Parts: C-alpha cells; structure tokens; sequence
C-alpha cells in the first residue's frame, strides 16, 4: 500500500521501478501467498455465505420470468456503505459477506463488484448478436456464480490482509 | 363496423397529436377507446372505462378498459401503453401484477397484440385497417366455452327437429 501510495504520480507516468525492500524473504513469502489466491481463485475454500430464498410475488408465469431477471447489485445503507448482502436475482439472496472484503479494491471495482457486473443480462450493442446469438440467461449460472462470489470473499479477506501486514514505509 | 369504424380511429389517432401535441397515452387512447366504445355499442356489449378487478393474488388491478355485458359479465379487456415503450415488456409485468388473459387487446399506438385463452392469437398493425379491423373481429366474438356448447346444442336442434315431429304427429 505505502509504495503505491508515495510513488503514486510516478506510477502513473512509468513502468513500476522496484525498491530493494531490507527482509527479501518475508516479501517473496507473501508474494507467494498473494499468486497462489489469484491463480487459483477457483480453487480456494469457499467462504461461508448465508444463501436466503424468497419465492416469487405471484403465481402467474411471468412474475416467475420477471424474478429469475439478474439483479446483482450490492444492497447499501443509507450512508451508501455495504450492508453485507448482495440481491443475486429477485429470488436468491447471498449474505454474510464481511466488511473487509469489500477493499480489494482491483480498480475503482472492488473484486467481488467485479464478478457480479461481469454476470448481468447485458444487451449486445452489435444488432446480429442481439438478435441471433444472445443466449445469456443468469438462471443458467445461478449456482456458479454462488460459488464464485463465496471463493473471490476468501479471496479478498486474505488479500486484504496479507496486503495490511506489510510495512507502513516505502524504501 | 370494421373498414368504416377503423379508419375513422385512423384519422382521430392523428387530430389528437396533432390538436393537442401529446404522444402520451393518456391523451392518445380516447382513439382507441371510442373505437372498442362503437363497436361494442353495436354488438350489444358496453366498454366500461377503469372497472378494478380483483386477481387471484388479492391484488387490485384496473385496465384501462373491460367490455362488460347487459349482466355486468366482463367477457374482454384493453390496456393502452404509449408509443415510446416496449409493448412486449410491458406485457409481462402486467399479467405479472395480475392482469386477466382470457380476452385481452395490450395496444401501443402502433401496434394491437390479442392474448386470448392466454395466448397470443394475433398481432396487428393498427396502421392497416383491415388487419385491425381481422383482430377485433376476434375480440368482440370470443365467447367463453358455456356459450360455446349452448350453440352447438341449438344446432343439434336442427338435425333433431324432424325425428321430434315424427312422435308428436304419431299422437295426433
Ligand atoms: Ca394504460
């Protein structure tokens, strides 16, 4: 954090030149832990998420369409602050998500902001693939995204960390 | 009907955007209003603006219009949207709030969809006044399955009339 904070505008003009940091080993070490988590952001254990269902407004087949529609969106307090759930779709909910995992921060997307945009029903700006080969449907990767979202949590809470164990000074 | 009543909506569709300059529906529909209103008239049905219905999910609703009966039997419906929507999307969070599909013309100012039985049996342009005037047809004459059977019970009549007279002659 400090190298990107100090070296911030030279960062933003140049290649990223790199301190000769005094430990070298407790560096390589955490850096051998942060590749591992990203790599493998497939493989990592599942964070425990609570998954709540809500069964749709009516019974008539379009309320039913209408719910299973991607939502995706990060439910915020009124200070536009993350309260810890994410509406998936107008049915499934997933919650539980900590407050620190909101910070790894790979852009101005935080990671697990970037999984759900990256999922919604988004319309082809080409006509011939919005009108022939637009065969998205989030009901069709419900269940993995469940599964995304829990694995990127771990993800971002170890990241996070890692990353706040590191020295408050810059070489 | 058809032809005559159809192009004089035609015509009125055009002095209302252009008297009052509005494309909103609220403006709009008075066309289509007194198109459903003359036909029925002539048809022995009224259209009764704004009647709230109840839907199985307890949810008030109200169409912009029911075609109702001389007994208060609503046997159609109509909703207007405006030209600048999507008539498609509408139609579903409409029958989703809980909206009937028995008889029921969802129209924007440029195109009618007629959903009977639940279904989409036609979809017309109001552009071409015979194809409108096809799918009104349609919607003025459905009938639910009681008045069906009662019309093929009077021509069951018909064939049967003769075998009956036979036995009321044999006693006279
Ligand atoms: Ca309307």
């Amino acid at each position: 954090p400090a190298y990107r904070e100090k070296y911030a505008l030279n960062l933003r003009q140049e290649f990223p030149r790199i301190p000769f940091y005094p430990e070298f080993g407790r560096w390589a070490a955490w850096g051998r832990e942060l590749m591992a988590l990203h790599i493998g952001f497939e493989s990592v254990a599942p964070y425990p998420l609570k998954r709540t269902d809500e069964p749709p407004k009516n019974d008539t087949p379009e309320a039913l369409a209408l719910a299973k529609k991607a939502r995706l969106k990060v439910q915020r307090d009124a200070a536009k602050q993350p309260t810890g759930a994410v509406e998936l779709d107008g049915l499934t909910t997933l919650a539980g998500i900590p407050a620190a995992a909101w910070a790894y921060k790979l852009g101005n997307r935080s990671a697990l902001e970037w999984v759900l945009e990256r999922h919604k029903e988004t319309t082809p700006k080409d006509a011939t693939i919005r009108e022939k080969f637009n065969t998205y449907r989030f009901a069709d990767h419900k269940e993995r995204v469940i599964d995304l979202l829990a694995r990127v949590t771990t993800v971002s809470v170890e990241t996070v960390r890692i990353v706040g164990e590191m020295p408050a000074e810059t070489m | 009907m058809s032809l005559q009543l159809v192009k004089k909506f035609q015509k009125r569709l055009e002095d209302i955007v252009a008297y009052g300059g509005t494309r909103n529906e609220s403006s709009v529909r008075a066309a289509f209003q007194q198109l459903l209103s003359d036909w029925a008239e002539g048809s022995g049905l009224r259209l009764i603006t704004e009647v709230t219905q109840k839907a199985v999910a307890g949810n008030n609703v109200r169409p912009d219009g029911t075609l109702k009966d001389s007994l208060q039997q609503s046997r159609g419906y109509w909703e207007s949207k405006d030209e600048a929507d999507t008539l498609d999307d509408e139609i579903q969070k409409k029958l989703a709030k809980g909206y009937p599909r028995d008889n029921i013309i969802f129209e924007d100012s440029r195109l009618a969809v007629l959903m009977q039985n639940g279904e989409e049996v036609q979809r017309v342009d109001m552009g071409d006044a015979g194809a409108l005037a096809g799918l009104l047809k349609l919607f003025f004459e459905f009938e639910p399955p009681q008045v069906l059977e009662f019309r093929k019970a009077v021509d069951h009549f018909k064939d049967e009339m003769p075998h009956l007279l036979k036995i009321l002659r044999e006693a006279a």
